[PDB]
Formats: C-alpha cells, structure tokens, sequence
C-alpha cells in the first residue's frame, strides 16, 4: 500500500522540483535536482486499491532496467493520492521536433541509424518482458546522435481516454495503432484492458519507420473515423510517392503487417534494418 | 432563391451589425451551458452563443485561422446562422454567433419521440437551400452535417452552423470524439475524392434518425420496430461501408419522403442526388407548398 524512495538502489537524500517541462495528457512532468532529473507528479483516487497496487506491479519491474536506449528509470515514491515517477533528464530535443525542423537533414543513412537505436532499446524491454504500449516520437529522444526511449508501459496506468459514450482520440494516436487494437476502440474501452503485445509494439516502431521518411505521420490528410476504417480494413501507405527504394519500403510491409504473426521480432527488424544501403 | 419576408430580418441583421465592433472576453457575462455558452455582451447588449475551442498553439497561425474564419462576415443568408467575430482568449479561440431559442434538432428529437414527416419536410428544404448557397456563392462544402448541428428557433427559421470555413482549424485542433452514432458518408470513411454529395449522404442518414427516434445503424429487429410504433466503433463504420443503406420503414411514411432518403443514401456518390436533383424531387416540391406552423410546432414540444 506504500513505496517510500529510501526503497531504490539510487541513494536518494534530497529531491528539488524546478519548472514545469512541458504540457501533458498523464500528470505534470517538472524539472529537479537529485544530478539533474525529471519527475512527474501523478494523482490517483485516494482509496483505489485495484489502480495501486497494479501501479505497484509496473514500478518495480522498472527496477530492474538499465539499457544505453532505455531512459534511466530512478525511483517512484508514492504516498497515495500523490505519486511521482522520477527518471533521468533528456538532454536534447525529441524525435517528434527533429523530424518537423527543416533545418535538420535526415538522409536515408541517418534515419536507419535511428531506427536501430529504437529497436536495440525496445529489444531489451521485450527481453525482460516489459512492454511499451505508448512508443511514439515524442516518447523517444534525439541529442546528436544518442537515442533514448521513455514513457514504457505508462499507458497501462495512464487514464489518457477516461465525454458521454465518445472516446477522445488524440491526433497521431490511431497511425500508431495495429489493427487487433483498431478493430475494438469503443466508448468503454480502458487502457488496461486493449490487446497489447509484442506485436502491437512492432507495428508503432513501423509508424515511426514511415515519420523518418517521410516525415509527417501517415493519415495526416483524413480525420479520425476515416483512419479507423482504413486502418482496421487493412489499408496502409508505401514511400514510393518520395522516390524512396523497395528495401525502405519492405520495413513497412513486415512492421504493418495485417496477421501479427507474420510481423518481425525487434531482433529480426534489428537485422533487417542493417542490410540496406 | 429569394423572398421579401427573409430579406426582412437579413438586413435587420446587419442593423445589429454595427453595434458590436470589435470583441474579447470581460465583454461577455456567461448565462447557461448549452463547448458553447450562452453569453450576454456588454459594450452591445445582444444575447450570443459563443464557441469554446481550446488550442495550445503557435503565433503566426492564430492570425491566419481569424483571418481565414473572417468569411464569415460576407456569407450571409437565411438557411445560415448568423456571425459576429472571432477572435482569441487564453488559449481558446472564440467564435460568437447568432443564438437559437430551440437547440440542435438533436435536441428536439430527445425531448419529443419522433420527429413528423411534414416538418422534416421543411427541414429537408432548409438544407438543400444551405448547401446549394455555401457551394456556388462561396465554393465551400459543409463537411459536418449532423442533427445537433441544425438549429431552429421560436421564431420559425432552420438555419445549418458549424461548417469548415477554414482549412487550418481543421489541422490544428489536437483530438476528435468518436463515438457510436457517425454521420460520415462511405467515400470519405474511404479515403476517396468527395464533394457536396457527402453533404447529402449525411443529411439522409439525420433524417430516417430524426423520422424514427433512433440511430439506425445497425437496423432494429422485428420486435423494435414493433415497439416503437454493445458495438465497437470499427464495425459501425464498416457497416456503413459494406451493408446496404438503412430504409424508412414502409408503412407510416409517404412514397415521396421514402424515395427522398433513398437517393439521399444511395452509396455511389455518382448516382446520389445532387443538390439540386433533389429541389425538384417529388417529395420537396410537395412539402415546399405546404402550410406548416413550424414555430407552433417547436414551442409546443420543448415547452417555451
Ligand atoms: C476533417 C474534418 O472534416 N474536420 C472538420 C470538419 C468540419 C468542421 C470542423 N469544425 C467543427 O467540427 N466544428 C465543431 C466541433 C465543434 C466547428 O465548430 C468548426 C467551426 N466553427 C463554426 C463555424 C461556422 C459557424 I456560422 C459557427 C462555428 F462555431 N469552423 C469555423 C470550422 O471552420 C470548422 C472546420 C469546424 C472540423
Ligand atoms: N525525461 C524527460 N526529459 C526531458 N523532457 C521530458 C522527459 N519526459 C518528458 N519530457 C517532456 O515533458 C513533456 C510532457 O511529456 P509527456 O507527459 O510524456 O507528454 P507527451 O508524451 O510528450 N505527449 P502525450 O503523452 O501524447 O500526451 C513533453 O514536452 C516531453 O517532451
Ligand atoms: N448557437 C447555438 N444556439 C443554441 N444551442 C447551440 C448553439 N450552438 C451549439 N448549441 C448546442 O450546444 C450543444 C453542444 O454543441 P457542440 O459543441 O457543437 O457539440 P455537439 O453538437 O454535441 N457535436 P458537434 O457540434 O459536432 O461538436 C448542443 O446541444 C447544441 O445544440
Ligand atoms: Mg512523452
Ligand atoms: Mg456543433
């Protein structure tokens, strides 16, 4: 019912909270001091005992990483209602703002390099059975070079979908989506109860494969009824329309792939992705 | 596409017109919810409705949305709520309009059982009337036609709101709400060129709902429709897009509304009516020389 920070392998004697990051749909995200940090202060319902514990559950798997491509997670101390999930800051800028700066060239050879970068994280999370359910651009981290994933496993707890019978569909949510997940969206649905999977995970790698390139997410013409159907039918984009070659292409078709089995594990996409030119 | 009586409260109007000139927020004192309010201005002491759009945005791109919203002040018409000005306050943009004793037609619907065929005969020319003068005064489609998006009045007007006026407003709001009734016609669910015929795909679909008092997709069985006389949103959606189109049921309604919604919902936009097909239509030609005390109707029914 209780996790005190004195429960962390970070020795933790002090804890300043600075300016607030930035906006946010799951908490507030500030600035602070430990070292420098980022914490991020979540509310919950005084006595849900089912949310907190389940909270609880998440946490200290997290304990148990450390990954080059995975963000630092440090400690989460939780005195119900209030919580905070505290992690290692971000230098640099997220893949979302380097990929919408025009200023910024993304040859093919640098788009590759990031894809990999991705895939080796998001490899190590699968590895320790962890998965993702949120992996987007703006939850990956670019600073000349170093490439970072946050934000894993979140959504589980995240309460980002909570008007009557009308679910709320943020832009460039659903792109990301694989169908099984598509095809049961519903005014009732709950983060903690859609089908997500190693698979699902994939294919939001593949959605990210498709910014890189063409460097808006797909869909971005066509509302959100219209992307469901599309999405939930089978229908996808290719990069033909850029001048972009077969093998760049074929990562969409495994990642997009409509029957999850026949998408790639991130150990398979990991060799597929070194194999182009 | 004219008459005397309607170019009466036009201009008185644009009498009105004048007397706002430019407005932002401590002008407003809010009445009642209706998101939109009901807003009591000051410097002029006309009663609005004012629109809430929270957005988290840019400098440059609020002056060209206004800008591009200032169309609104030239399209002026009686089959179209009126407009005032738009302008920006604490991260929500502010549309203000012209307000409706009545409410949506959606919330008419809700508060009577169904909605008779007579009056939604009116409804149909209100429409048609809307869609043919934003098409060829303005080369603009509605993109948005839906029961809660027609409004009417004590006074007896129908009047179509909540049209794309601006390009940009449409990429910039951040999230959509999906639910389980959808209005969308089956080429735009499918990616595929549209025009005004989606316009009127929708305003089929509103009218059998407004007719029986009941979304109709997925049609009732035997023992509902007998009576009233759980789905996920992706095959809702591809209902619409795969089965056929709801009908009217054959007994209570004319031939002429019957094959009116036919037309409507025809799934090939080619082979659905045009704007125009559908003012000669039987059934609107019918129902435009009719005597039908639409005020009288309305004030009965929601009790005001
Ligand atoms: C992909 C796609 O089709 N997007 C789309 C399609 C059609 C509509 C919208 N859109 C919308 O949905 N609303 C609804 C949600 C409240 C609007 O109010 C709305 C709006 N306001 C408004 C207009 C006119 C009058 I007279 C009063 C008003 F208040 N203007 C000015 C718009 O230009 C758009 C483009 C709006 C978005
Ligand atoms: N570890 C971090 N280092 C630096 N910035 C961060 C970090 N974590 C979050 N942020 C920023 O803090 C803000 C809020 O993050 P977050 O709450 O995850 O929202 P978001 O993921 O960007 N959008 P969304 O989850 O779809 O609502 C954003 O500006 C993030 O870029
Ligand atoms: N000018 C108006 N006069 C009276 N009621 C209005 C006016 N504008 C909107 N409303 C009502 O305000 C409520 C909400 O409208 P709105 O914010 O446009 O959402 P909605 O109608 O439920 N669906 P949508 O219009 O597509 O966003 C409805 O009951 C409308 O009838
Ligand atoms: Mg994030
Ligand atoms: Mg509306």
């Amino acid at each position: 019912t209780s996790i005190f920070l004195q429960e962390w392998d970070i020795p933790f004697e002090q804890l300043e909270i600075g300016e607030l990051i930035g906006k946010g749909r799951f908490g507030q995200v500030y600035h602070g001091r430990w070292g420098e940090v980022a914490i991020r202060l979540i509310d919950i319902e005084r006595d849900n005992e089912d949310q907190l514990k389940a909270f609880k559950r998440e946490v200290m798997a997290y304990r148990q990483t450390r990954h080059e491509n995975v963000v630092l997670f440090m400690g989460a101390c939780m005195s119900p209602p209030h919580l905070a999930i505290i992690t290692s800051l971000c230098k640099g800028r997220t893949l979302y703002s380097v990929v919408r700066d025009a200023k910024i060239v993304l040859d093919v050879n640098k788009t590759r390099q990031i894809a990999q970068e991705i895939v080796k994280g998001m490899g190590y999370l699968h590895a320790k059975g962890i998965l993702h359910k949120d992996l987007k651009s703006k939850n990956v981290f670019y600073d000349n070079g170093k490439v970072v994933i946050t934000d894993f496993g979140l959504f589980s707890i995240s309460g980002v979908l909570q008007r009557e019978d009308k679910l709320r569909i943020q832009n460039g949510w659903l792109c990301h989506l694989a169908p099984e997940i598509i095809r049961q969206l519903s005014p009732d649905t709950e983060e903690d109860k859609l089908p997500f999977s190693k698979h699902s995970d994939v294919f939001a790698l593949g959605t990210i494969w498709y910014e890189l390139h063409a460097r808006e997410w797909p869909f971005k013409t066509q509302p959100a009824e219209a992307i469901i159907w599309q999405m939930g039918t089978g229908m996808k984009p290719n990069l033909s329309q850029i001048g972009m070659g077969k093998e760049i292409s074929d990562i969409l078709l495994f990642c997009w792939a409509f029957e999850q089995e026949e998408r790639p594990t991130f150990t398979k996409l990991m060799d597929m992705l070194e194999k182009l030119p | 596409e004219l008459d005397e009586q309607q170019r009466k409260r036009l201009e008185a109007f644009l009498t009105q017109k004048q007397k706002v000139g430019e407005l932002k927020d401590d002008d407003f004192e809010k009445i009642s919810e209706l998101v939109v309010f009901k807003v009591s201005h000051k410097p002029s002491g006309l009663v609005m409705a004012r629109k809430l759009i929270h957005l988290e945005i840019k400098p440059a791109i609020r002056n060209q949305i206004i800008r591009e919203l200032q169309v609104l002040h030239e399209c002026n018409s009686p089959y179209i709520v009126g407009f005032y000005g738009a302008f920006y306050s604490d991260g929500e943009i502010s549309i203000c309009m012209e307000h409706m004793d009545g409410g949506s037609l959606d919330q008419v619907l809700k508060k009577a059982g169904r909605i008779p065929e007579q009056i939604l005969g009116k409804v149909s020319i209100a429409v048609i009337k809307g869609l043919t003068y934003l098409r060829e005064k303005h080369k603009i489609m509605h993109r948005d036609v839906k029961p809660s998006n027609i409004l009417v009045n004590s006074r007896g007007e129908i009047k179509l709101c909540d049209f794309g006026v601006s390009g940009q407003l449409i990429d910039s709001m951040a999230n959509s709400f999906v639910g389980t009734r959808s209005y969308m016609s089956p080429e735009r669910l499918q990616g595929t060129h549209y025009s005004v015929q989606s316009d009127i795909w929708s305003m089929g679909l509103s009218l059998v709902e407004m007719a029986v008092g009941r979304y109709p997709i997925p049609p009732p069985d035997a023992k509902e429709l007998e009576l009233m006389f759980p789905m996920a949103i992706f095959e809702l959606l591809d209902y619409i897009v795969n089965e056929p189109p709801p009908k009217l049921p054959s007994a209570v309604f004319s031939l002429e509304f019957q094959d009116f919604v036919n037309k409507c919902l025809i799934k090939n936009p080619a082979e659905r009516a045009d704007l125009k097909q559908l003012m000669v239509h039987a059934f609107i030609k019918r129902s435009d020389a009719e005597e039908v005390d639409f005020a009288g109707w309305l004030c009965s029914t929601i009790g005001l």
